[PDB]
């Protein structure tokens, strides 16, 4: 389609702009050959319990990109109230709140600034959300316990 | 053959294509009518300030168009 070649042309620039400018602790590239399929990596913020661990993501670009938000989620297990066993992430930016002006580079940051501060009033994993609220020490400990065995 | 090479500016803010019918959103942002129109099918909002936006609110920008056309004409020699 024409809306295909276009979406692609955009995707390309985004990638060229992550070379002329890599986001903080964030890295992303096409899974080779396929352009609408990227993997991302995150170095676990130093203001988080995930400090040290490397977390992999998969980015699947809609053919209607950037008019429709890119599907993205973790492959690496991670202890967080807004990320579940599947790998799903809870960002409005990635649902009804996505603007065509938004870019991958931007999204990764939005994700990092989430690993540092989670939103527990709208949680993907209630059990954890309650631990964050009630007993932080617990949370941080556990988050690291997972970052330890899963992300390293 | 042909290509661009286009001096930004002419280029669309979103897709970075060459424009063929520049319009200015209330935002003050200049977009190619074709691109912006496609956005308005999903959500009636400026893709930047996220304010409400309809076709009606799109004012054409001829000054730029001629600038582009003339440019395309110059890119027909040598």
């Amino acid at each position: 389609h024409h809306m295909n070649s276009m979406a692609l042309k955009r995707i390309n620039k985004e990638l060229s702009d992550l070379a002329r400018d890599p986001p903080a602790q964030c890295s992303a590239g096409p899974v080779g050959d396929d352009m609408f399929h990227w993997q991302a990596t995150i170095m676990g913020p130093n203001d988080s319990p995930y400090q040290g661990g490397v977390f992999f993501l998969t980015i699947h670009f809609p053919t209607d990109y950037p008019f429709k938000p890119p599907k993205v989620a973790f492959t690496t297990r991670i202890y967080h109230p807004n990320i579940n066993s599947n790998g799903s992430i809870c960002l409005d930016i990635l649902r009804s709140q996505w603007s065509p002006a938004l870019t991958i580079s931007k999204v990764l940051l939005s994700i990092c600034s989430l690993l540092c501060d989670p939103n527990p009033d709208d949680p993907l994993v209630p059990e954890i959300a309650r631990i964050y609220k009630t007993d932080r020490d617990k949370y941080n400990r556990i988050s690291r316990e997972w970052t330890q065995k899963y992300a390293m | 053959i042909d290509y661009s090479d286009a001096p930004d500016e002419f280029r669309d803010p979103l897709m970075d294509t060459l424009m063929t019918d520049p319009v200015r959103l209330p935002s003050g942002t200049i977009m190619d009518r074709s691109i912006i129109l496609r956005h308005l099918l999903n959500s009636p909002t400026d893709p930047f300030n996220r304010q409400t936006l309809t076709e009606s609110m799109l004012e054409p920008v001829p000054e730029l168009k001629e600038q582009i056309q003339a440019w395309m004409r110059e890119k027909q020699n040598s």
